[PDB]
């Protein structure tokens, strides 16, 4: 019901700032279809873990602690993409990160609420 | 929003901040003016440990 193509990742020295994008289309998919869009990272032996959400008719947002100030989420509904801003990074925010998302409005911060999943892009932070 | 307006002209003269971090900070207060102190705040704290020795 909608795909998603995330893209941006690479590498960084510690300090750096990237900023990732995420491609969403469906065949009725409008600019206040009740949808909730997130990132996820898996970072070097660990599962996917939930780093921001943003709802998209609203564009009400959510982040994971961990990552609070230093990055933002944010969605352009007339090109139909979510980005998220990455700054002030670190080598612990080395990590695939997915872009995700749900038709209605999740039930948890895990993995198991988000049924339409991009295909991944490696962030490296060097120090 | 002025804890928008602030924070930009607050990050824009912080003097440890090279150009990149700058433009990135400026461009998450674009992205998520909901997190305008929070943004400020991280932007405080990458001035702070980039404070030359």
């Amino acid at each position: 019901q909608v795909q998603l193509q995330d893209s941006g990742g690479g590498l960084v020295q510690a300090g750096g700032s990237l900023r990732l994008s995420c491609a969403v289309s469906g065949r009725t998919f409008s600019a206040h279809s009740v949808y909730t869009m997130g990132w996820f990272r898996q970072a070097p032996g660990k599962e996917r873990e939930f780093v921001a959400r943003i709802y998209w008719s609203s564009a009400n947002t959510y982040y994971a602690d961990s990552v609070k100030g230093r990055f933002t989420i944010s969605r352009d509904n007339a090109k139909n993409t979510v980005d998220l801003q990455m700054n002030s990074l670190r080598p612990e925010d080395t990590a695939v990160y997915y872009c995700a998302a749900r038709d209605g409005i999740p039930t948890s911060r895990t993995v198991g609420s988000y049924n339409y999943w991009g295909q991944g892009t490696q962030v490296t932070v060097s120090s | 929003n002025k804890d928008q307006q602030s924070a930009f002209y607050e990050i824009l003269n912080m003097p440890n901040l090279n150009e990149a971090q700058r433009n990135g900070f400026i461009q998450s207060l674009k992205d998520d003016p909901s997190q305008s102190t929070n943004v400020l705040g991280e932007a405080k704290k990458l001035n702070e440990s980039q404070a030359p020795k």
